């Protein structure tokens, strides 16, 4: 899949 | 322009009703995408030992057979139409929902006529999924949140009907029938109390229709609820060989309608949430966090608050290592009696600006706007507007908590649940006795 | 006049006589640890080799000649721009607080 | 209301859109994903799409930390192997604060040495959160093995590269990469001249080419499940060509739209169950990038049943590349393609993701009714080639679980 990448200050991290 | 205004520019749901019993409602928007759902009242609160796991079995066969499009037809349908399908279930809830077009709506409710009333129940699905479910029961011992809640409910609910578990036992789904499931589907899904809720580019009468259509041939014509009471009671798997242990605790809640569930949403923002990831570290807000990110005590934690017809649960779930349990639980004893007593003006002005990017970054969509109406418009009554929501924070102040939190945390009987290295855990009642300051 | 007062006291003080600067002689509490912790290797490591050795001197009650001695024009201020960035986190820390 | 989309001379664009919401958002696309690093400052986003909620000129990190959740907002940082995005979130009578504490997150950053120290570490955990996620090293290794220089270095960090980077390798990074030329200033629930007055204060200031190869990987990693994954070299986007692929995509399978659903329609997974008769999951690939795509699909299985199941995907492209086809299923799957477009921009998160990312790769913005026309206007003779570049193209493979079955791309 079309991996992206997602951290934050609050949001859980993640990985699309 | 500003807020205020803004939530009075919302598009204001419309309700209808049937002679049958169904519940309709709906909110237009500008958006072309819709979707359509069905949120009712069954889950395992009302299926006995017998009949246990029966409605998430329900889940599994309802699309793979019907009387007039059978088989893999009725997903088909679906896939040639472009749409989206999902389903899940709730201990109290069950919910079928569709996401998918404006123009193409009405081929959907022709569906769920055909999917709710005319399942089929094919003898060969029956069996093929009756391994699905035993091939699920051995995934979930992974999944080990779920493991928590799992027993969490079965105590605190102890010998009543919800501390069972959704999916039910291995034993019941090796036992089951075609007939219980009649009787099951014979006596929950009906008219009075079922919900149709939908959203985006439609109109509330496009809709009202198709229910006079198709689900104007409901059963329009059922016991009523026994007090699920609360208990303080601890549990505890022990396994000192997996890596971690997750960890819950949880008191009495008071449940929908009671107003304090507001303020409660808050002091679990108050205190917030941390996982490993959020890069501010000692420089948070919760004290609870940055403790855990100085020291590195917990890898993570979550709070709740879970509302059931009498009652709910308050509480949290929190991750750490067979190392620093207790001070985890010390700190979080710590903060509680904190907001029982000792409760900042401006730390509340935190949680009540938390809450508000809560339900409506929640509103993003049109899904989350129908989990809160068909949810709504069996709790609640009616919907809430977001206008009210606020002026019910607005009244919020410290004075509030500290009764609140006096009524709900404090000396009451908590109830625990371990599963894993839990050698550290504390007795239930150095965990009381940590419970009142002083 | 001042300034030749604090050139004055500066060498009565004697700390001068071994090998060390003005800001050596701090006292340590949690505000100067972080602020000592930041600081880069390159002079770091210069700070313990001039305390190593004074204390080495104040066993022996002994000092260094006159060569080796600190200048006050060379006392410099290598620790201060770390050290105000501190505190003025911790007024912060504190008054947000508020 | 309609969506505001301006330029200045400085090469930043903006764009707005007053919907009258609750809920201010904005989000700054820019380019600087990994594909700009060179070979000596690898694993680099991966500690800048951390390095956000750290020391500033205009503020401290603690304050940003508090400043924020005061408010109650976010800070959320996506980043691609294109671009790096700081997404945030609050309410719309708070804005003008959190303006400010994002600019100077972009715009005045010093990188301090010892905030990064205590942070490098970080990446362990970082890293191994999404490998509990096994896709993510698979994947990775595509890029990694068909392409050479910009895409195939990953978004994340190589372990050796810990404990060992710089601050001043940022500003060289920064200082090239943040630029006014190259950036996106799109906001949400909020007017237009705000952020035209905020840029012109602020941010009033001023890599290779994707060579494909074709490479194969492999990891016998002990892990009891297979993933896998064959591609070819794919097109970039704005052809429609690219679309061409992205109904190829439904056509062949997209995933589950359906809970629990066999994907009857779906070709490839329908092409599997006959023979096996135990559990495997599949779909189709499909990345688009600027320079360049990847198009494929995405194996699970178990061992010894890997080639088993490539070998139906791999023979069963070939029935469409040999012209073997139904106009129904195309017009189905098209109609899945214009579903799922829509159904991703029905949320103001999704949305926002869709309005830069053409602000960068094009300078307009595209309204979804025109994006629908260029669907209608596909032809099969195109799907078709598509498959046919795809078989007749250059291969790369990758995969990880057990191997003892695993057969190559000759094979």
């Amino acid at each position: 899949r079309p991996v992206v990448a997602s951290v934050s200050l609050n949001v859980p991290a993640s990985v699309r | 322009a500003t807020y205020a205004q803004a939530l009075q520019s919302v598009p204001e749901t419309q309700v209808s009703q049937l002679d049958n019993g169904l519940r309709v409602a709906s909110e237009q928007s500008s958006q072309p995408t819709c979707t359509v759902g069905v949120w009712i009242d069954a889950g395992s609160r009302y299926e006995s030992e017998k009949n246990n796991g029966a409605g998430y079995f329900v889940e599994h066969l309802a699309f793979k057979g019907t009387k007039n499009r059978p088989g893999n037809a009725l997903e088909k349908e679906v896939e040639s139409m472009g749409a989206h399908l999902n389903a899940y279930s709730t201990r109290e809830h069950t919910a079928y929902y569709i996401k998918a077009l404006s123009k193409d709506l009405p081929k959907a409710v022709e569906l769920l006529a055909d999917i709710v009333q005319n399942c089929s129940l094919e003898d060969s699905q029956i069996e093929k999924e009756r391994d699905v479910i035993l091939q699920e029961l051995q995934e979930n011992d992974t999944s080990m949140r779920d493991v928590v809640f799992n027993y969490l409910h079965a105590t605190a609910f102890q010998g009543t009907p919800l501390a069972q578990s959704v999916e039910g036992p291995s034993e019941n789904v090796r036992k089951l029938s075609r007939a219980d499931l009649t009787e099951y589907l014979s006596r929950h899904y009906k008219a009075p109390r079922m919900v149709l809720a939908a959203a985006g580019g439609l109109e509330h009468r496009q809709l009202l229709d198709l229910a006079q259509k198709h689900f104007s041939g409901l059963s329009g014509t059922v016991p009523t609820l026994s007090p699920c009471r609360f208990t303080g009671s601890q549990i505890c798997h022990r396994e000192d060989g997996l890596p971690l242990a997750h960890v819950a605790i949880a008191v009495e809640g008071p449940g929908w309608a009671h107003p304090d569930n507001v303020a409660l949403q808050v002091a679990n923002a108050i205190i917030g949430h941390y996982d490993c990831t959020y890069g501010g570290g000692a420089h948070l807000s919760s004290p609870l966090a940055s403790i855990a990110a100085t020291n590195k005590l917990c890898q993570s934690f979550q709070t709740f608050n879970i509302c059931y017809a009498d009652t709910g649960l308050l509480g949290a779930h929190f991750v750490c290592d067979h190392m620093s349990i207790d001070d985890m639980m010390f700190v979080l004893q710590g903060q509680w009696m904190r907001l029982c007593t000792s409760a900042t003006e401006s730390e509340v002005l935190r949680g009540k600006n938390l809450l508000r990017n809560a339900l409506v970054s929640h509103l993003d969509g049109t899904t989350p706007v129908c989990e809160d109406i068909g949810r709504s418009l069996l709790t609640y009554g009616r919907r809430i507007p977001l206008a009210e929501w606020e002026s019910r924070i607005a009244e919020v102040d410290a004075r509030v908590v500290r009764e609140v939190c006096s009524k709900y945390f404090y000396d009451q009987c908590p109830a625990v649940a371990g599963f894993g290295p839990i050698e550290q855990l504390p007795d239930y009642n150095r965990i009381r006795s940590g419970m009142f300051w002083l | 006049w001042l300034e030749g007062i604090r050139k004055w006291y500066y060498n009565a003080a004697g700390f001068n006589k071994l090998g060390l600067m003005r800001d050596d002689t701090i006292h340590e509490n949690d505000d100067v640890k972080e602020a000592i912790r930041r600081l880069p290797e390159n002079l770091y490591d210069d700070r313990v080799f001039r305390i190593k050795r004074a204390l080495d001197l104040s066993m022996r009650q002994q000092i260094l000649p006159k060569e080796q001695w600190t200048k006050y024009e060379e006392d410099k201020s290598y620790l201060e721009p770390y050290l105000k960035e501190v505190i003025r986190e911790r007024k912060e820390r504190e008054e947000w607080a508020k | 209301q309609d969506l505001e989309f301006t330029r200045l001379p400085n090469g930043l664009v903006i764009a707005s859109l007053e919907n009258y919401a609750p809920a201010s958002r904005i989000g700054l696309f820019i380019k600087a994903g990994s594909r700009y690093e060179n070979s000596n400052n690898l694993g680099t986003s991966h500690l800048l799409r951390l390095a956000s909620s750290l020391t500033t000129k205009g503020a401290s990190s603690f304050k940003i930390t508090r400043g924020i959740e005061a408010v109650g907002g976010k800070l959320s940082v996506t980043s691609t192997r294109e671009n790096m995005a700081y997404t945030v979130e609050c309410l719309r009578d708070d804005v003008d604060i959190l303006m400010e504490f994002l600019l100077n997150v972009t715009t005045a950053p010093e990188f301090r040495r010892w905030e990064v120290a205590a942070l490098q570490p970080q990446l362990r955990i970082d890293k191994a959160v999404a490998l509990q996620n096994p896709q993510a090293h698979v994947i990775e290794n595509l890029h990694a093995a068909a392409y050479r220089n910009a895409l195939a270095n990953s978004l994340y960090c190589p372990d050796y590269r810990i404990g060992k980077v710089t601050p001043v390798e940022l500003h060289d990074y920064v200082q090239n990469h943040f630029t006014s030329a190259r950036m996106a200033l799109i906001g949400l629930g909020v007017s237009h001249p705000v952020l035209k007055q905020v840029a012109e204060q602020f941010l009033n200031i001023r890599g290779a080419k994707a060579k494909y190869h074709g490479g194969e990987i492999r990891e016998q990693n002990g892990d009891s499940l297979v993933h896998a994954a064959l591609v070819a070299e794919s097109a970039a986007i704005g052809s429609a060509e690219a679309n061409a692929f992205s109904v190829l995509q439904h056509v062949l399978g997209a995933g589950p739209h359906v809970k629990r659903g066999s994907n009857a329609t779906s070709s490839l997974y329908q092409a599997v169950a006959k023979g096996v008769h135990e559990p495997f999951d599949v779909s189709a690939f499909n990345a688009s990038y600027s320079d360049s795509g990847l198009f494929g699909f995405y194996t699970i299985s178990q061992a010894a049943s890997a080639g088993d199941v490539i070998k139906a995907a791999y023979n069963q492209v070939k029935t469409i590349a040999q012209g073997n086809l139904s106009n129904p299923d195309v017009q189905a799957a098209k109609n899945k393609l214009k579903a799922g477009y829509l159904m991703s921009v029905e949320s103001s998160e999704g949305f926002l993701d869709e309005v830069g990312s053409q602000a960068l790769a094009a300078g307009s913005y595209t309204p979804p009714s025109t994006v629908l026309q260029q669907i209608d206007a596909v032809a099969d003779a195109d799907v078709i080639n598509a498959a046919k570049k795809f078989v007749s193209g250059r291969k790369s493979m990758a995969a990880s679980g057990n191997l003892g079955h695993t057969p190559f791309i000759d094979e």
